[PDB]
Formats: structure tokens, C-alpha cells, sequence
């Protein structure tokens, strides 16, 4: 079974650098790729990033890519999310997942299984 | 690396994919068009061989006594026959699959290499290792179209000449 | 100076079938068809098999006397007719 | 950008009935989207994968059909822990666009 | 492998002297030609 | 003396080859490599399809009566039914395997074209009779470096576009 | 038209043919040579299909008494494995045969490809759709020759070279 | 079944426009193909050429290529020959004809079944 | 061009008896070859496509074989409505070229 | 079974032409290669070159390639060895040898069945 | 180019034991073989071709196998006939160099 946490300040004025740190026990960075998922609220999903292996594979999404940077840290057994220039429309709830569904010898693109438990992000003067 | 020399272990994204090099930044990626498009045709060759297979309620072990020994033989004959033709057919049969699903997917290694080929044309060198080096200076937007596609050859043309002079 | 590729042909005229083609001449082939037979009876799995020479198994096991030397034989693979 | 619409925007149902949820896509997707439901404040779980098959741990009363432009979910009898809101999902290209989602009220 | 016309060996998997055999023996077949191309086309120069 | 001319007849020492022409010698040549990996592919192939059969101890000959019409119908209906399964199995099997050998062998000899081609794609002028004839001249060591598969184009670059100039 | 993009409603004559665009006059062309084998050939998968098929007098249906059921249980398991064997192998290998048959199909269309652009090495340039546009002025004669496969090089290479030195 | 009616002067003299028309009952011009045949008296029937599909398709008989012209109109439901410089060497029975024989889905080429009743014209001062 | 030789120019039989009419190509034509009767005065009429194959609404009587250079048609028997001229085809090729023709008389 | 005679001059000067000529009896130069192996003093085998068909196929040892040409003629039905620059490392015992083993249609590149008796032969004073 | 390999070098046994002989290559020469049995000052034989089958005219007694870089030959009843020294050879590229060489003596 796998577990994600996630640590965030919880507020962060604007134009001020944003830094994201999400740990997983119980598994590795090996095999199994991992990707980042916002929502604000009263929407839908969306889909930021994604690190896979380790470092292997840096894809990110294309609206977004300019201002977002996605560091693996295996050593330390956390991947972690930069972001800079964040505005009041970048309010969301911050959520790190899992890609795990596997057929055939090869992962399913972004299709999550195992999810965290959130964290909520506000941008506010 | 290069697909002549060997297979990449660090991409788990799709069985195929591109490993770009730059100065602001180099990884791997994954073709997924390819990939998804392999994956449900052998999902369905897999089901097919599974799925044909039809059964109905069946009893094989027949009893009989000193009386009947012809019966008996023939019980026996029928059966060998019906379990030999089985195992012939179906171990030529994995044995055949299993070479075409591994041809089906050099040859589309094959295709795929020649796409990039055409897309760049002679604005690149071939290191024949199955790897394509770039004349001109390419950003990520000009890898990302050679993954699109929509990779334009008289955009940069004129700098890959310069760097043909130069070279 | 010229590089040529080529490939190897020879003398032998063996045809085979192709599905799509037909009498496809070929440099060498295998034949999976025994058409030809030893014909002479001959020992399976290392055991003489019993002969029965103007006789049946009703006159072999009844004991007539015209087919009662070959009663003698212990051991046979098969019986002849 | 696929675009990706789900129909209806809300519905209403009791314990035991039978709903069939569709998500619709403006580009042909084959055979590959995915179903998440949705507890309110609480992360989403994966129901289905490749439209067709069925995540372990989940019930079977859940089922996905459909191919080309149009798929759909059948419920075989609603209980009291599926009322969450539900999302469709297509996996073929970046950018991967969301579903809009749809919530089930109590009837 | 040994039918009543004479015997035959058991090397090849098919054989197409005698329905009626006894023994480890060839499956028969009604096939007049089974060879198996082994080479290239030949072509004269 | 190319492919889609007609086969040779001179070299016997292997089914695939180079025919070389210099000022120092003129011969054939065999590809041993290559050749050597499709022979031990077809006897694979030609194993399988005998050796995966396997024949048990069975009696075909039955005798009946003329009470027990229906065994005897039976008996000739089964046998009837083996022996046309094994016709119509062994005739497609052998037709289809007869078009993959021959498919392979043209594919092996498309591919050693592509890979001289790769190598000599413009020190060498292309007849397009199946003939590499080379623009610059050079000895026995360049020829059999082609055959190594070690050919560098900047060693004779200058003298080739000088020949093109010429011509 | 591309292939890629779509086929031709308008080559009712021939399965292969080169749509030919000139001054004088637009419209279609059929190329008959690969048309025809390919017709005649794939005559002969379908008739070994259903030639290699023998068929002998049978009389499947067997009567049996009450107190005969175990002979019986035999004729039903006899005739179950017959048609259950018949219907996995030809529903596999309709199954295969029609993917080889699409393929093939594929591999005339490359090599028809391959052909005229071995014809037309660079005279004419390759838009990637499957359409070669002339830099050289080719009436009906020589682009009908290119059709013939009697097309020559050197007679057009000027005008094609000087076009290139426009362009 | 269709039959094939063909029109026709039936005499003219040397050296200028040579038209025929052919007027087809109970088809159209819709994936079958359409042929001219013409036979010299005390010779042998000969392929002047041929039009196909609704338009285009055209391939000619290369000895006389250059003097011939064919084309079709949909809304008559009509096919026609243009011949110019007629000499009496070109004193032939016209025959309009149609190859409807298909294996396979395609059409057999130059195999005729469904022949007109014939249109003889006489060249002479 | 493809050559067309037709043998014999000329050939009389009697009713009800069987007789072969043979048509050669210079060139391989594979299997691709044609038959047609003319009635004098009326335009001709199909027998054989493929060289193997029987049009529909045309008796059996007609039989067709040969490949290669060498082509053969042969009536199994011989009737009044078949006293006609008979032509051989080549279509392979431009020009189709027909063949020059054989006689048939009342013998 | 092809019997292989071979005639050797015995003995040989520092540096001039060597030449050894083998014949064949009972066999032909046809379908089979032809080759030279030989051995020195105590020491393993080693392949200096080899012939095939008539004069077709020629292999030649990297190392030895400058120093031997092997010539055949069919009429007088002999295969011989023509060494230069001869050094007291050449002394050997010099065998001639058909490659008669064959898979599939193909001569088995190397593969010796049936030798000569052999020749000796030393470089000395 | 290949370099070959032989062990043991030297061994010896009696009539009628079982020995193997080793002979291992520097790269994989897939099952391409050749072994060979030397008398002295005699012409050597073919004993094994491809490594796993009998040259006809030897004596069945011998036997051959393996595959990549290792591989054996494995003899059931050594007579005296066959106390020679045996030959380990590789048949895939120039140059085709011969083993060291392994000789058998009695006792
Ligand atoms: C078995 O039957 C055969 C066939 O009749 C016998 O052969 C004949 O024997 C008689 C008596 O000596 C001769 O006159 C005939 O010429 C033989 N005919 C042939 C075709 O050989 C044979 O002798 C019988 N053997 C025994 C042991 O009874
Ligand atoms: C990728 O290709 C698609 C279709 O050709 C196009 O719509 C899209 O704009 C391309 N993306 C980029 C970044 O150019
Ligand atoms: C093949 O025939 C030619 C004809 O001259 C002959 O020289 C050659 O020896 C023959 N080869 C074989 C292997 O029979
Ligand atoms: C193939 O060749 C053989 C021998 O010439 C001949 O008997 C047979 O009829 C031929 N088969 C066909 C289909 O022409
Ligand atoms: C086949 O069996 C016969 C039996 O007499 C024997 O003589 C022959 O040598 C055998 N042939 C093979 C190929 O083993
Ligand atoms: C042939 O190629 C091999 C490996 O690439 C190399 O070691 C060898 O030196 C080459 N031979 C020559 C003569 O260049
Ligand atoms: C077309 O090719 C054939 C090949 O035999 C040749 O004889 C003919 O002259 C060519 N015709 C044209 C139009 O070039
Ligand atoms: C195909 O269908 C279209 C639309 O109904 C029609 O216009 C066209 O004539 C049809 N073509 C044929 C060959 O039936």
C-alpha cells in the first residue's frame, strides 16, 4: 500500500515563490512515475506536472510550463514542486498522486490510482 | 544511447520514445500516439487467442471392461488424437505469434525512425548510432514539434547551411 | 571500382509451393512426405513379430495341426496375416 | 486540446435504481478514459481504467461501455456511499484536460 | 513405424503410403507434395 | 551482377555477398554474419515444425462385424475427420511458412542494401542495377572496410567531389 | 490526393494508379503492372482456402438405444472436439489471413512508393503527402514514361537544377 | 442489363471534325467503365480508347492518341468521340461498348460484354 | 505491344463433333486473356474471362485452358449457332490488341 | 571420398618463391572450397587461405594477405600456393584440404572434413 | 579477432572412462564449431560440426553440446584409438584460429 503526504505553508502572498515538499512511505521512486493535481474551488481537476523514474522523465503541462520546475530528490525520498510569480488566480488545493496502473510491462499515462490527502493553498494580501 | 546498441530502462512512460538533449535541459519522453495504438492491438490479438477457445459441459474418462478392449482402444486413440492435435496447433501457434508480435514492433521502431528522418530532412547529421544531431541550434519548442510533427524545415534552413559552411 | 550485392543460385531444379505462387524453382528445400515404404515386414520395438503362414487366429489358438509349430513363438509385437 | 463534455449536469436518484452517467469527447478517443468519483473534501479514487475494466478493491456494481466519441457508466444499484460527485478523464495527449463533473442528489 | 505395404521411418511427421498403420508412426495424409523451402528462388544468371 | 538482375553462381561459400572490382583484384565475397544468422534461423524453423511433433504407440486397423455397422461407421469418420484436419493443417502451414522464407530472404537482402547504401550514401555513385560505383579511388582495404562495416566518409570527402565536379 | 490523407473513388480500373496533374489536362491514371499481379495472386489465397477443403460421404447422425448411453457419450464427444477444432482454427486463421492481406496490400503501396521515387530520385521534390512536385516542365510523354518506367534523368536535370538555383 | 444506342452521320468527307455519339439505357456512369471499338471491313476490331468513372480516367490508344478526343456528359446520360483529320483508312463500323465484368471489386480491364448494334461510316469525296 | 497469332486461319467441322481452337501470345499475359463470336453483321459477344471463368448467360459447352504463351478453347460440342468467327485478347496492356480472327464452316 | 595428394620441393632458401602444388582424384573444383592449413613444429593449426569454385572466392589470412596468392586451373585440375619472402617462421608441415561439409545448400565457411597426408617443408641453411 | 580458449590442457584416463573437454571463447560464436582429433604426424578428422551434430563415419560414441561462450564434448568408451590430442576451432569470422590443443594419454 502506498501513502503520499504533503507539507505547504498554507498562504503565500503574491509574486512570492511557492515551494512544495510531498513524501511517500511505503514505496520507491522506481518504476512508477508521479504527477502533480490542482483544483480550485468549485471546479475541476487539472494536471501540472509529472517526474517519473528518477528524474528520467520531466513533462509538464504546457500552459503552466513557464512558471512551474519539478525536482525528484530521490535520495531524500520526496519530489518536490517550485513555483514563482504565483497570482491570485493560482489559488487552489494542491494534490500529489500516483501513476500506477500498469499493463501489459508499461504504465498508464496519468491515470491515478493511489491519491494524498491535500493541501490547501491560498494567495491573499 | 541508441535502439541498434540497446534499450533504454529509464523510460516507463511507452515502449517507444525520444530522449532530447539541450542546453536548458535534456530527459526522456514518450511517443504515446505509438505506444496506445500498439497496446490495443495486441490486447486484442492476447483476447483473441484466449477468448476463441469455446467449451461445452464435457466428460472424458469413459469406463470399460475385458469385454469392451476394442471400445477402450478407441477411446484411447480418439483422445490421443484430440490432445496431439491440440498441442501441435497451439504450440506452432504461440511460436508463430510470438515472432510476428516481435517483428510488429522493430518494424515499427523502423517507422518511427524514419518520420523524424523526414521531418529534419538534411538539417541534421545521422550518427548511425540512431541518433539524429542537430546542424542548428534547436530550442525545446523545435524538439517538441519534431514530437508534434509540426516541425518547419525553411525556418531554420538557413542557419543549418551556415553551420554545413561552417563544418 | 563497383560494390555488387547479390545472391547465391545453382544448378538444383526443386520446385516448391508457395501459397500466392506455384512451382517455385528453389536452390534447396526439405521434404516432409516419406512416400516410400522398406517393404519388408520388420521388427517393432525390438520384437519379432508372430507369422501366421495359411492360417488364422482361430486356427492358430484352436491348434490346428497344419498351424501348430507356430504356437511355439513366445513373445511378438504384432501378428501378420 | 481535446475537449471534453459531460452529460447531465446534475441528477437525482434513490437506493436500488439504475443511472447511466456519459461523458462525451470532440476527438475519437478508442478504448482509453478513466472514472474518478469524488467525496466532498476528499481526494478522488479511481473507479475504472481503459473504459472497460475494473479497478480491484472497487464493488462490482460499477460498469464502463461505450467506444469512439460517446461512453457511458451504468450504476447496477445505487448505495449510500456512491452519491459523490463523479469525473471523466481522457489520457491520449498532453494537455490532459478534466471533466467538468457531475453531482448525484438524494431522492 | 509399420504399415502392411513395408515399413517406414519416423523421422518425418508426415507419411502418405498407408492409412493403416500400427506403432509410433507418422500421421498419414492424402498430400501428393510437402516440401518446406529451405533457400532462395533460383534464378539463371 | 545485381540483385534484381539474378542470382550469382560463382560463390557458394555463403547465400549472401558482395562482388568486388579493383585495380588489384576482381572476386566475390560472402557475408558470413549475415548469413550465418539466417541459416541457424531457418533450421530452427524447419526443427520446430518436425521436432514439436511427437508421435505415441497407437493402432489405426479395426475389425467389425456385421452387427457392429454403427463402430464401423465411426471408426471411418474419425480416422476420416484426423486425416483431413492434418491435410488441410499441413498444406496451409507448409504454403505459408514456403512465403515467410522466401519474404525473409528478400528482407535480408533489402536490408544488407540499405545498410552499403547507409554507408556509401554519396562517396558512391548509385547505378541502380544493385552497383555502388565509387567516385574516388581506392584500394582492397577500402573495399573489405565496407564489408567491416568501419567506411568513414572525411577520408575520401574531397576526392569524391572532386569526381562529382568532373562528371 | 494523398494516400495518407484518403483514398480515390475515382480508380474504378485499378487498385494502384498515379493521379497525373499537367496543363494540358487533369484527371486519373491507372498502373495496371501491380495491379494485376496482386489480382491474379490474391485469387490464389481464396482458392486455397477453399480448394485445399476435401469433403467425403459422412453421416454424422448416429441413432443409439437407452442402454447404449456410454457409446453414445463418445459420438457427442467426438463430433464436439471436431467442430470445436474447426471453428478456433478457421476463425484464427481468417483472423490472420486477413491481417497479412491488409499488409500486403501495404507493402505494394511502399514499394510502388519506393519505385517511382527511385524514378524520380531529385528532380521532383516529396511534400511528405505522397505527391511529387515537378521543379522541371514534364508534358505528357515524359511523365507518362515515368509512368512506362522509361523515364531518363540527364534529359531533365538541367532545368530541374536551374529551377533548384531559382528556388 | 443495358442496351447501347449509338448515333451517327454515317458518311463524311476527308479532313475535318469526325463526332459519334453513344446514348446508354437503364445504367449510368457510376464505377463502370466505357469503351469505343472500331473494325475496318476485312480487319480486325480495334481499341480506339476509353472513359471511366464520371470524369477523367483517360488513357488513349498511343498509335492515334494525338487526333482523338473523348469526354462525357452526366445530365444527357451520353458519351461522345471527337476525331479530326479522317482519312479512308478510318472507314470503320464504330461499336460503343461497356465493360461491367469485375472480380474483387475492380473492374477487368478492355474485357467487353455489352457491345452497341454498330455505327458504319463511309469515308469519300 | 503484345504480338497475336491466331491458328488456323480457317477451319470447318461437322455439327456435334468437338474441336480446339488455339490463340498464342508472344509475351507472358499470365492468365489474363479473352474470348468473343461474332455473328456476321452483329456485334460480338463475351465467352470466357481470366481464361478460366464462364460469363453468366453463356452455355457450358465452352471450355477454356492453357497459360503461358499458349492459350486453347475447346467445344465440347458443336452447334449450329456457333458457326462463327472467334477472337483472342490481350489485357495486360496498351494497346489491347485483339486477334485477327478464325473461320468457322459448315462441314 | 576425394583422395588428395600433395607435392612439396622438401626444402626451401631464405627469401624466394615458395610453391607447393596439391592434387585432387576422384573430385572436381566444383560447389566446393578449396583451402591451405598449416601447422608448425609442435605448435597448433592455423589457416592461411583459402579457394573457391574456380577462381571466384579468394580469402586470404589478414597476416598473411601481402605474402601468399593462391592460383587454381581446372584443365590440369591442381590448386597450389605461391608464398614470397619466406622466413624461418614458415617452416611447417603444409596440408591441403576440400571443404566438403555442407547445411542447407551452403559450404560451412572453414570447416575441414578430409586432409592430405602432408608435406614437410623447413627454412634453413 | 576470436581469441580461443582450451581446458584442461592436459589430462589422462583409462579405457572406457567419460571425459569432457572445455574449450571457451573470448566472444559468443552462437553454435558454430568445429572439433578435430590429430594423430601424430596424421591428417586430423572431423569429429563435430555446429557444435551438437556427428559428421557421418565417426563413431557415435562421441558426443557434443553447449551454447554461448562455453562448450563441451563429452566422450562415453575411450578406446585406444582415440588418445590423440583434439582440436577446439570457431568458424564465424577471420581469422579462423585453432584451439591450443588438449592432449589425452593413458593413465
Ligand atoms: C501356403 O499356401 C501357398 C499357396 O497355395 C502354398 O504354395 C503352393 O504350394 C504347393 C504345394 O507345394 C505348390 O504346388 C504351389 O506351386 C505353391 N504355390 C505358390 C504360389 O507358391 C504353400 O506351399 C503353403 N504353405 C504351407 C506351409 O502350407
Ligand atoms: C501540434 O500539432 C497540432 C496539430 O498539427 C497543432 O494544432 C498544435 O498547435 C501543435 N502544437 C504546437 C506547440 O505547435
Ligand atoms: C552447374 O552447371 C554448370 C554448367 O556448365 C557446370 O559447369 C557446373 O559444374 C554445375 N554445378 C554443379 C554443382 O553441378
Ligand atoms: C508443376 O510442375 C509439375 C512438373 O513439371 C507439373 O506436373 C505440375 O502440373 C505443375 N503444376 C502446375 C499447377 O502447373
Ligand atoms: C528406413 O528404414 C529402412 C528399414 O529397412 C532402412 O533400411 C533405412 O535405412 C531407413 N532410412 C532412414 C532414413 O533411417
Ligand atoms: C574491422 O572492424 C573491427 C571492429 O570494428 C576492428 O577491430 C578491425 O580493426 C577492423 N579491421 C580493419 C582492417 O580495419
Ligand atoms: C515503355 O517501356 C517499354 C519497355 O519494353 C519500351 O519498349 C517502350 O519503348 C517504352 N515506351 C515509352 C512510352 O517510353
Ligand atoms: C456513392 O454514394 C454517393 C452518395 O449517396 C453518391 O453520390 C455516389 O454516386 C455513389 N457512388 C457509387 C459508385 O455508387
Amino acid at each position: 500500500q502506498v501513502q503520499l503526504q504533503e507539507s505547504g505553508p498554507g498562504l503565500v502572498k503574491p509574486s512570492e515563490i511557492l515551494s512544495l515538499t510531498c513524501a511517500v512511505s511505503g514505496g520507491s521512486f522506481s518504476s512508477y512515475c508521479w504527477g502533480w493535481i490542482r483544483q480550485p474551488p468549485g471546479k475541476g481537476l487539472e494536471w501540472i506536472g509529472s517526474i517519473c523514474g528518477s528524474g528520467g522523465s520531466n513533462y509538464l503541462n504546457p500552459s503552466l510550463k513557464s512558471r512551474v520546475t519539478l525536482s525528484v530528490d530521490t535520495s531524500k525520498n520526496q519530489f518536490s514542486l517550485i513555483l514563482n510569480s504565483v497570482t491570485a488566480a493560482d489559488t487552489a488545493v494542491y494534490y500529489c498522486a500516483r501513476e500506477g496502473i500498469t499493463i501489459f510491462g508499461v504504465v498508464i499515462p496519468r491515470v491515478l490510482d493511489s491519491w494524498g490527502q491535500g493541501a490547501v493553498v491560498t494567495v491573499s494580501s | 544511447a541508441g535502439f541498434i546498441e540497446g534499450g533504454w530502462t529509464g523510460m516507463v512512460d511507452g515502449w517507444y520514445g525520444y530522449h532530447h538533449q539541450n542546453e536548458q535541459g535534456s530527459g526522456y519522453a514518450a511517443d504515446q500516439k505509438s505506444t496506445q495504438n500498439a497496446i490495443n492491438c495486441i490486447t486484442n490479438k492476447v483476447n483473441s487467442v484466449i477468448e476463441k477457445m469455446n467449451t461445452q459441459f464435457t466428460a472424458v474418462g469413459k469406463e470399460f471392461n475385458k469385454l469392451e478392449r476394442r471400445m477402450e482402444n478407441l477411446n484411447k486413440k480418439v483422445d490421443d488424437g484430440f490432445i496431439d492435435i491440440w498441442t501441435y496447433n497451439a504450440e506452432l501457434l504461440v511460436l508463430l505469434e510470438n515472432e510476428r508480435t516481435l517483428d510488429f514492433h522493430d518494424s515499427n521502431v523502423k517507422n518511427l525512425y524514419e518520420k523524424v528522418k523526414s521531418q529534419l530532412k538534411n538539417n541534421a547529421k545521422e550518427i548511425g548510432n540512431g541518433c539524429f544531431e542537430f546542424y542548428h541550434k534547436c530550442n525545446d519548442e523545435c524538439m517538441e514539434s519534431v514530437k508534434n510533427g509540426t516541425y518547419d524545415y525553411p525556418k531554420y534552413s538557413e542557419e543549418s547551411k551556415l553551420n554545413r559552411e561552417k563544418i | 571500382d563497383t560494390i555488387c550485392i547479390g545472391y547465391h543460385a545453382n544448378n538444383s531444379t526443386d520446385t516448391v509451393d508457395t501459397v500466392c505462387e506455384k512451382n517455385v524453382t528453389v536452390t534447396h528445400s526439405v521434404n516432409l512426405l516419406e512416400d516410400s515404404h522398406n517393404g519388408k515386414l520388420c521388427l517393432l520395438k525390438g520384437i519379432a513379430p508372430l507369422q501366421l503362414g495359411n492360417c488364422s487366429v482361430a486356427g492358430w489358438i484352436l491348434g490346428n495341426p497344419e498351424c501348430e509349430l507356430l504356437i511355439s513363438r513366445e513373445s511378438w509385437s504384432y501378428i501378420v496375416e | 486540446d481535446i475537449q471534453m463534455t459531460q452529460s447531465p449536469s446534475s441528477l437525482s436518484a434513490s437506493v436500488g435504481d439504475t443511472v447511466t452517467i456519459t461523458c462525451r469527447a470532440s476527438q475519437s478517443i478508442s478504448s482509453w478514459l478513466a472514472w474518478y468519483q469524488q467525496k466532498p473534501g476528499k481526494a478522488p479514487n479511481l473507479l475504472i481504467y481503459r473504459a472497460s475494466t475494473l479497478q480491484s478493491g472497487v464493488p462490482s456494481r460499477f460498469s464502463g461501455s461505450g467506444s469512439g466519441t460517446d461512453f457511458t457508466l451504468t450504476i447496477s444499484s445505487l448505495q449510500s456511499e456512491d452519491f459523490a460527485t463523479y469525473f471523466c478523464q481522457q489520457s491520449t495527449s498532453s494537455p490532459f484536460t478534466f471533466g467538468p463533473g457531475t453531482k448525484l442528489d438524494i431522492k | 513405424c509399420q504399415t502392411p505395404q513395408g515399413a517406414i521411418n519416423s523421422s518425418l511427421p508426415f507419411q502418405n503410403v498407408h492409412p493403416v498403420t500400427i506403432g509410433e508412426c507418422p500421421k498419414y495424409v492424402r498430400s501428393a507434395k510437402l516440401r518446406m523451402v529451405t533457400g532462395l528462388r533460383n534464378i539463371p544468371s
